[PDB]
């Protein structure tokens, strides 16, 4: 009509205004130029800035959508809501309150009441990621890659020597390691600091579906209760 | 206060400056006699005014342009052209969205319809997920 006579800046706008689902989806497959244009770096470009995002952009503006911590239940505000594979040695996990029961507050976040606690014995809890049931999909993870980030923090008693490990996984499909982090085991600091261990993945290859959290503590001297290190705010992260 | 606005097809328009000014590109002119404006027919011209006299001050949309903007394609376009031009910076978005408002939820075959565009397409057309 008059439309596709109108000079691309403005289409851009009115296309700016747009859900990228239906900009992807449809519109796209409404006219050449209009896919062409969907496929614009500018018409993404614009959308970013449109809402604040900036720190293949189409990519960039999804991930900065999807973009949340994917550990469910970092703090044991639900117990042990959503962990797994979740091993008791001696008194098991328990869940306590900041600050430590001899033991100091956290800092750089204070959404964070609770924290796990071990025993005399290893604990360990799991989570497994879906990436595309959270919302990505193979063809971003095969071909961008984009940076998977781990993020754990932990610390000690003041009262008692204790000791903290990780493990991450991505993995194939079915279930094979395609990349690991692993910790070993590691002294948590005597004096009962919070430390807070992370890693990121990057060109970790194609075929990646699944990640897997695993972490896990108790303590050096082997006591009844709960000396054995302190785990909390666990979180994972696909940063675009 | 008043301008002389002068569109297209010869026709001269009385504004009040207080309502005028809300078209950022003239009123930059103002500081810096009717203006000419050789892009906009007076049929606009006169409803873009009307636009800025009931915006003398300043989704969803306000429901008076809602009903406003509740006109033939054309002339929808030919404000979202003139607002740009006369940087009425306000009534651009709302034009704007409106239009979008009419791609929002349709089917290729759906927009192209009511926006009377035609199908360019050959082949098949790339269908992938998300």
């Amino acid at each position: 009509e008059y439309l596709a006579e109108l000079p691309e800046p403005l289409l851009l706008r009115v296309l700016a205004e747009l859900p990228a689902t239906e900009l992807v989806q449809a519109c796209r497959l409404v006219c050449l130029r209009w896919k062409e244009l969907v496929d614009g770096a500018p018409l993404w470009l614009l959308k970013c800035q449109q809402e604040g995002l900036v720190p293949h952009w189409q990519q960039f503006y999804f991930l900065s959508k999807r973009r949340r911590n994917l550990l469910r239940n970092p703090c044991g505000e639900e117990d042990l809501e959503g962990w797994s594979d979740v091993e008791h040695g001696g008194d098991g996990w328990k869940v306590e309150e900041l600050p430590g029961d001899n033991g100091v507050e956290f800092t750089q976040d204070d959404s964070v009441k609770k924290y796990f606690a071990s025993s005399f014995e290893w604990c360990r809890k799991a989570q497994v990621i879906d990436l595309q049931a959270e919302g990505y999909w193979e063809e971003l993870l095969d071909t961008t890659q984009p940076a998977i980030v781990v993020k754990d923090w932990y610390s000690g008693r003041t009262d008692a020597g204790s000791l903290y490990e990780l493990t991450v996984r991505l993995l194939s499909e079915n279930e094979d390691v395609l990349a690991e982090f692993a910790t070993g085991q590691v002294a948590v600091p005597e004096d009962g600091s919070w430390m807070e261990i992370s890693h990121t993945f990057i060109d970790y290859g194609p075929g990646v579906r699944f990640v897997r959290f695993e972490h896990g503590g108790q303590d050096s001297v082997y006591w009844k209760g709960w000396f054995g290190a302190r785990v909390t705010n666990s979180s994972v992260w696909v940063e675009p | 206060p008043s301008i002389k606005l002068q569109s297209s097809d010869g026709e001269i328009f009385e504004v009040d400056v207080e309502i005028a000014k809300q078209s950022v590109t003239i009123k930059t002119m103002l500081e810096d006699d009717p203006v000419p404006l050789p892009n906009v027919n007076a049929a606009i011209l006169k409803k873009v005014i009307q636009w800025c006299t009931h915006h003398k001050d300043d989704d969803d949309i306000p429901v008076w342009d809602q009903e406003f903007l509740k006109v033939d394609q054309g002339t929808l376009f030919e404000l979202i052209l003139a607002a740009n031009y006369l940087d009425i910076k306000g009534l651009l978005d709302v034009t704007c969205k409106t239009v979008a408002n009419m791609i929002k939820g349709k089917t290729p075959e759906e927009i192209r319809k009511t926006f009377n565009i035609k199908n360019d397409f050959t082949e098949e057309e790339e269908a992938q997920v998300r």
